[PDB]
RNA sequence: CAGGUAGACAGUUUCUAUGGGGCGUAGGCCUCCCAAAAGGUAACGGAGGCGUGCAAAGGUUUCCUCGGGCCGGACGGAGAUUGGCCCUCGAGUGCAAAGGCAGAAGGGAGCUUGACUGCAAGACCCACCCGUCGAGCAGGGACGAAAGUCGGCCUUAGUGAUCCGACGGUGCCGAGUGGAAGGGCCGUCGCUCAACGGAUAAAAGUUACUCUAGGGAUAACAGGCUGAUCUUCCCCAAGAGUUCACAUCGACGGGAAGGUUUGGCACCUCGAUGUCGGCUCUUCGCCACCUGGGGCUGUAGUAUGUUCCAAGGGUUGGGCUGUUCGCCCAUUAAAGCGGUACGUGAGCUGGGUUCAGAACGUCGUGAGACAGUUCGGUCCAUAUCCGGUGUGGGCGUUAGAG
RNA sequence: CUAUAACGGUCCUAAGGUAGCGAAAUUCCUUGUCGGGUAAGUUCCGACCCGCACGAAAGGCGUAACGAUCUGGGCACUGUCUCGGAGAGAGGCUCGGUGAAAUAGACAUGUCUGUGAAGAUGCGGACUACCUGCACCUGGACAGAAAGACCCUAUGAAGCU
RNA sequence: GACCAGGCCCGGGCGACUGUUUACCAAAAACACAGGUCUCCGCAAAGUCGUAAGACCAUGUAUGGGGGCUGACGCCUGCC
RNA sequence: AACCCAGAGCUAGCUGGUUCUCCCCGAAAUGCGUUGAGGCGCAGCAGUUGACUGGACAUCUAGGGGUAAAGCACUGUUUCGGUGCGGGCCGCGAGAGCGGUACCAAAUCGAGGCAAACUCUGAAUACUAGAUAUGACCUCCAAAUAACAGGGGUCAAGGUCGGCCAGUGAGACGAUGGGGGAUAAGCUUCAUCGUCGAGAGGGAAACAGCCCGGAUCACCAGCUAAGGCCCCUAAAUGACCGCUCAGUGAUAAAGGAGGUAGGGGUGCAGAGACAGCCAGGAGGUUUGCCUAGAAGCAGCCACCCUUGAAAGAGUGCGUAAUAGCUCACUGAUCGAGCGCUCUUGCGCCGAAGAUGAACGGGGCUAAGCGGUCUGCCGAAGCUGUGGGAUGUAAAAAAACAU
RNA sequence: UUCUGGUGUCCUAGGCGUAGAGGAACCACACCAAUCCAUCCCGAACUUGGUGGUUAAACUCUACUGCGGUGACGAUACUGUAGGGGAGGUCCUGCGGAAAAAUAGCUCGACGCCAGG
């Protein structure tokens, strides 16, 4: 035989997810264009 | 059954680089043999090992195929200091004990 | 096979590297077996493919072995496993890495040396290749 | 009172790293590698030495260049001593290696005793103890004409702290005083304290008659990882087969799978995982002994040899041994190999982790001991739950039943 | 002729084993080889002597009688066995009385397979199982016991030499 | 005719034998034994227990009293 | 070596145990030494109180190296060719002058290789130091609004030397550099680093060490990292190029293969290229040896030329040998692609275990594998809105860091 | 103000070899003798005192790349970080650094002081 078995920690190095395509790293967040600030919260009326 | 194990622990090298401030009496090289000849402004060692004569640098030149020439400058250089970050150390530590 | 004098009795490993840029050329000899595969060959499978190659000339013609193995590989007794003790008059191997060259033949026609090298290539724990002397 | 003198008797010691042992090995110092280009760095990793030696092999002044090949010279040759050229550091340095050292630190000659005293700014190494280097000052010198150099050796190894004792010496203390006995201080000596940071000035074994506190930190049985070893298969083909590598074996080699042997690690378990064999009783794998189908055959037919599919079913009764295995007899279609912690001792019994008694051989001075042999030698248990085989009762099945 | 050693020399000791025995309670190789017994005999008996590692009062070699001694074989005899079967009691099962115990973290306590301190009802996926008793069986709960007698550690204890 | 009430023979090993032995896992080939041999002991004996006095030995006297080893009986028991 | 009492609450470097809350900080499993190894003393690394300090993190520069790579200039070791110091035998009838030699070997040259204990060389990093450089926030400010810069204020962070005072000194895996092993082990020992230890959450089916990530607390808030978007189970049965037909999609190799999708070379064709049918395949000749025969077909040696459109002392079978069947080659009919090598991508076989799908499941020819494009899901991360506490800090408020 | 010749220092270390030149001055060999001195023997070396000729040896200058020394650029191995593949041995990517050997070349040194003519 001679082929030595992955154990644990070894077996999380192989069998890990890894997403290996290299179209898929480059993916950043989605950027939509800057809103002007939401006014405030609540106002006192007297 | 082994006929081994039968290290030393010995010491030895390199201490004071080039272009480094020296003391009077300051080892230099510790080496076995003479790997760094003593060129000037430094002694040999009873061991070979070579020491500073005077203060100042520390170098490095050749005088043959190989050598080395452990040598000691007097150096008068660099009085200009832009330093300003340990002034503001200082004067932080006058303000906090002033403040408090 | 093995050398006559060791300036030192037992060695220990080396781990195999890149591609050997010095021994892959040809120096004599029209054909080879150039190896592609990083391992160790013993002087066994030297004298294996040696026999093997040199029967199957059996005419004429002359191949050249252009590695020696220079290394010992100490293997321990069944005695409990602690001790490097005495592993040294035991194989002798020889490290390859790729690119490297392990046999040459001249004196021989195309594919009587295609049979020559290419048999002598399965007494060999290392794909290997046939090279013309381009 | 003194000498000798019995484990008769008493108090004790009988190291550790380890292979967690008889059978070994090592313990301290130095050099290279491992050591991954500062320094450091481990393993019962790979190689060696040391426990000194020198009145010069220390100091100083001065001179000189070795080592090897070739050529010449009736002793004398390959090689002694001598002459000449070539290579120029390959020789040598009290001894191991490393780093050094060519008008030298290598060889010779003269004079010599710094192989001194009192020291010492600053550094390295750095758990501490230690250990290493050192400019510079004073005295008194050695060499040299002087300059300067000399506080041992080209360097790194050649060693040992403390307590105590001893010798030589001293303007120190002298238990009322003067002394003295004794003690300091200084210079040195005495340990294979070698298990070398040294337990004591002084210390070996056995326990199967044993006992306690612990450990899975640590072995055995078993499981797990590994697969060197083992089983099975496959790649190449020098041959053997009257010719003929591949009907059948296949040397020299190579590549795998399995976890069934012996191993390696010590990962679960020692506030307890009960080993080997047998009986009873399963179940499963196929690497097929037979039964069923087929290919090839150096298959004329019978019987085969080898191989493919196929694990439904079977795989005897005995003499020996505790036996597994194995040998033999009578056969049989064949008398398969293994997993399931010996598969199975909360189902059951013998050899054994050979328990306590005894004997033989051998070892030991002896107590005792042997992976030597023989005789005898207590083995517990009312099923809580899961699991199983039977057998009900309730309720449900959309009204209730037979 | 193949042998084997009556016999010889040499080294070292204090001396080099005498009679008898001898694969033995002693023999590792070894189930040594031969013969007997058996259809078949690692056990037994009779021999050879290559006695790892017998041996002459730690006695050696024998033998009548004796032994809840060990061991080999034979006759008679039988459920030991082939290969079980029936019957009688005391239990076991049911009812009425009396009524414990070891054990116990709480238990709403499946199988396969995988993972995990490397042997999981408790974690993951799938499949299978209405709830709950009674009578049997003991494969698991690394079941109960009992701070492993074996192994190692302790600058432990004790006996003995 | 129930209950009761020897199974036997052929070999070998060890121990001569009847006995004793680990109360509660070993009854033996172990211990003892009759017999043998060595050695000590002259009585105010040796030896044993006790600092001692003393006691057993023994109210006995080498055909007796200790102690070591072997184990009836038959043949012997070699060399250093 | 009895039992009871007493010393005695003996001793235990061993085992178990040691009880209320909140806040801040936070290890180590290393070295040295040890009659020591599961103990301890010191150092390293914590807490708190200080005193000196001005650094940390980025960038650049300078120093010594001798590791990786490389190389044969030294030390070895090694393959081959030539000249080959010298030997091997035939040899002569001898004090011997030198004759015979396709044979083995010191030395050199050339072509080559290897080495931890080899180095003519020599990095990248790392170590020591020097040098350059504001880390966020608030506010004022040049008639002033942007912006540059400035004024002021607040916060955060490094190290050395101590005082008091602890633990820890059994580590584990993963990457790289190695030694032991069998370059076997979740093996053992080291060197730098990451995690666990002492770390929760998400992805990994489950699962300490693998990736993202650092949990003060609340919200029935939003955006994301790792990873995913058929259903179980949140988000695309999303789009466009190619591939796979083995459920490969979890798996292991040597080796085999007209598998399929390509890509690079080289050789033949409209003067007919491949595959099949048909025709020819002959003369010397049975080349010369052997054999009874060997006529191509048991074999040995070369292994011809001629007619020609081409024929080989033959490619295989067969025969006692022949004869003969047949092929390499050429001729003829239809006709337009055919070879033979390397090579990847994904595949096939090789590829077989013992209780039962056992590879998350269902399943899917895409919901699989490669290349891009847009969005979404996805943590206790971040953001937002609100509390609490610690440090600044010495009252409160407010701020920043935590 | 060049040469000459005692002197150094930086050095890429500048050497071997083939060629040409120098004796006005200088430096160097050669002949004669030995008083201080001297060789484990020799006036070979060293010293003193003179004849004083030559470049022969030795020094100095100018050329050559035939050896020797030195040595590129580009590449490439390797490596730091960030990752990926493989069962293992081990390999491949982004950015940074960057060899060695060989080769093209470079090199028959360069700066100062003082005394002549």
């Amino acid at each position: 035989s001679s082929r030595p078995q992955k154990k644990g920690t070894a077996h999380h190095m192989k069998t890990r997810p890894k997403k290996t395509a290299r179209w898929d790293i480059k993916r950043g967040p989605a950027v939509y264009p800057p809103l002007p600030p939401l006014p405030a919260e609540w106002t006192i009326v007297s | 059954t082994k006929n081994g194990r039968d290290s030393k622990g010995q010491r030895l090298g390199v201490k004071i680089y080039g272009d480094q401030v020296a003391k009077p009496g300051a080892i230099i090289i510790r080496q076995r043999g003479t790997k760094f000849h003593p060129g000037k402004n430094v002694g040999i060692g009873k061991d070979h090992t070579i020491f500073a004569l005077i203060d100042g640098l520390v170098k490095f030149e050749k005088y043959g195929p190989d050598k080395k020439k452990v040598s000691v400058y007097p150096r008068e250089i660099q009085p200009e200091n832009p330093n300003s970050y340990r002034a503001r150390k200082r004067e932080n530590f006058r303000l906090q004990r002033e403040k408090k | 096979l093995s050398p006559k004098r060791t300036r030192f009795r037992k060695q220990h490993r080396g781990r195999m590297k890149g591609i050997s840029y010095r021994g892959n050329r040809i120096c004599f000899g029209r054909y080879a077996l150039q190896a592609l595969e990083p391992a160790w060959i013993t002087s066994r499978q030297i004298e294996a493919g040696r026999r093997a190659m040199t029967r199957n000339a059996r005419r004429g013609g002359k191949i050249w072995v252009r590695i020696f193995p220079d290394k010992p590989v100490t293997v321990r007794p069944a005695e409990t496993r602690m001790g490097s003790g005495k592993g040294s008059p035991e194989y002798w191997v020889a490290v390859v890495k790729p690119g490297r060259i392990l046999y040459e033949i001249s004196g021989v026609a195309e594919n009587i040396a295609r049979r020559a090298v290419a048999i002598a290539a399965s007494k060999m724990p290392i794909r290997t290749q046939f090279i013309i002397s381009g």
